[PDB]
């Protein structure tokens, strides 16, 4: 198993504190005061299709987002090897079971503010020597460190090998027929969540596959026309249940493997994704595999916000640098629906509709986030929303470049 | 084979021989214990954690 990760804390936006408060911190969907395995407790019972949120929690990212600024705070031992404090909170015990008010008895340093600050496992030599019960901490800090990284939506990686889906694979996939997308990341959390894992392991290229597929069919390169080994995901129209995405087998065409090798990283570039589940979930589920496997190879700098310049572990500039790709989702849905009629599963007049009802639906999360963002101003104390602009709703980004690679990807 | 996981077979444990050849194999020497003598013990009993 993977014995060393490496991560990074959030930026503050101007502001001079990590932005949280006690609250956030005393109403984690999860066991009491712990933010470990805790990104999926809000929805673990669930009725009806409706997306959670609530006052302080407005959007279906908020959650999450509030979770990695809670942890920017008390990560001290993986950069200073020591546990500290902050504002009087500390955890219980070396092992980070949970956090609680500091005893009077031995009471820690106080932690330093800071941001950004890089991260190494290495630094904490209890971790490796507790690995069997510490292990949840490696996915969750991968998890922050992948949305850290970027101001505008999370990053995850996608690859496709030459080679085609091994049988050991198959069987584990057709385990996994018409369950939607949100609920398979929900289990792909859960899995490298409780115990450690071998990078080399069938349940893991189970799930690199998963995240290929699910692209490929975002794109509508993927369809039950042309298959990746019989799989795709069936959609349902963007009028309404526009997230329920399902994975289907089917006996038709499959697409040739690729010619050689393909591999990027991805990030959606519009606000869009913070009111969005199958982003959220599409983005866990990635992450979810390079968490047990650790990062293939660093990323590219070009396209990254200011601080995430030159990161030790993360990103670089050389010879072995994968690019990173974004996308904005309404571009990307025009692109679907023009790959379908060109497959001849809808008419040209369906395109058009599907165009006009999908660009009214993005209309609202955009209408939602926008109205949300003043009501709850960063300067407030917490962020349970990322900042963001109005032109921010209107960029293209590399979208032409993303459905390119995934022609490229499966053909 | 020590250090692998096995299954039960509660029902009637008589399978329990049937299930795992190889494992607790004697070394006389015959036809089948012969064959049985070049089984892989990483092979026996569930493959992941």
């Amino acid at each position: 198993a993977q014995r060393q990760f490496f991560g990074l804390t959030y930026n503050f936006y101007g502001q001079p504190a990590p932005l949280f408060d006690l609250n956030d911190l005393q109403e984690l969907a999860g066991c009491y005061a712990r933010p470990w395995t805790s990104r999926f407790s809000h929805l673990a019972i669930s009725t009806g299709s409706l997306p959670v949120w609530s006052a302080r929690y407005p959007s279906v990212a908020s959650r999450n987002i509030i979770v990695n600024t809670l942890l920017g705070a008390h990560l001290n031992p993986f950069a200073g090897g020591q546990v500290t404090s902050h504002q009087g909170i500390t955890w219980r015990d070396p092992v980070l079971s949970s956090l609680a008010p500091v005893p009077a008895i031995q009471p820690p340093p106080v932690w330093a503010v800071a941001e950004n600050v890089p991260l190494d496992s290495n630094n904490y030599p209890t971790y490796v020597l507790n690995l069997s019960s510490m292990w949840p901490i490696n996915q969750d800090v991968h998890i922050m460190t992948m949305w850290a990284l970027s101001d505008q939506g999370p990053i995850y990686h996608l690859e496709v090998p030459v080679d085609p889906m091994p049988a050991a694979t198959t069987a584990a996939l057709m385990a996994y027929i018409g369950v939607p997308i949100a609920h398979l990341a929900q289990t792909a959390y859960r899995f490298a969540g409780q115990l450690p894992q071998s990078p080399d392991s069938t349940m893991v290229s189970t799930i690199r596959w998963l995240s290929a597929i699910w692209f490929g069919s975002l794109t509508g390169r993927l369809n039950r026309s042309r298959t990746c080994n019989g799989f795709y995901f069936e959609f349902a129209k963007p009028a309404l249940n526009p997230d329920q995405a399902v994975l289907k087998w089917n006996d038709g065409a499959r697409a040739a493997p690729p010619a050689a090798a393909q591999s990027s990283y991805m990030r959606c570039i519009s606000p869009h994704w913070q009111h969005q589940i199958v982003e959220v979930a599409g983005a866990l589920m990635s992450q979810s595999v390079t968490a047990v496997t650790g990062l293939p190879a660093l990323i590219d700098e070009a396209t990254l916000p200011a601080w995430s310049q030159g990161v030790a572990n993360l990103t670089g500039n050389g010879q072995g640098v994968v690019p990173c790709l974004d996308y904005n989702p309404v571009p990307m849905a025009a692109a679907r629906h023009l790959q379908w009629r060109q497959d001849g599963l809808i008419t040209a007049a369906q395109e058009a509709q599907l165009n006009n009802d999908y660009t009214a639906y993005a209309l609202t999360i955009e209408r939602h986030l926008t109205a949300m963002l003043v009501a709850n101003p960063i300067a407030a104390g917490r962020m349970p929303i990322q900042p963001f602009n109005a032109a921010d709703f209107g960029q293209a980004g590399q979208t032409a470049a993303a459905v390119a690679l995934a022609q490229a990807m499966f053909v | 084979t020590s250090g692998r996981m096995i299954r039960a077979f509660e029902g009637r444990p008589e399978l329990l021989a049937l299930a795992y050849p190889g494992r607790a194999v004697l070394p006389t020497q015959t036809k089948n214990a012969q064959f049985l003598s070049t089984a892989i013990a990483d092979r026996i009993g569930r493959l992941d954690r």
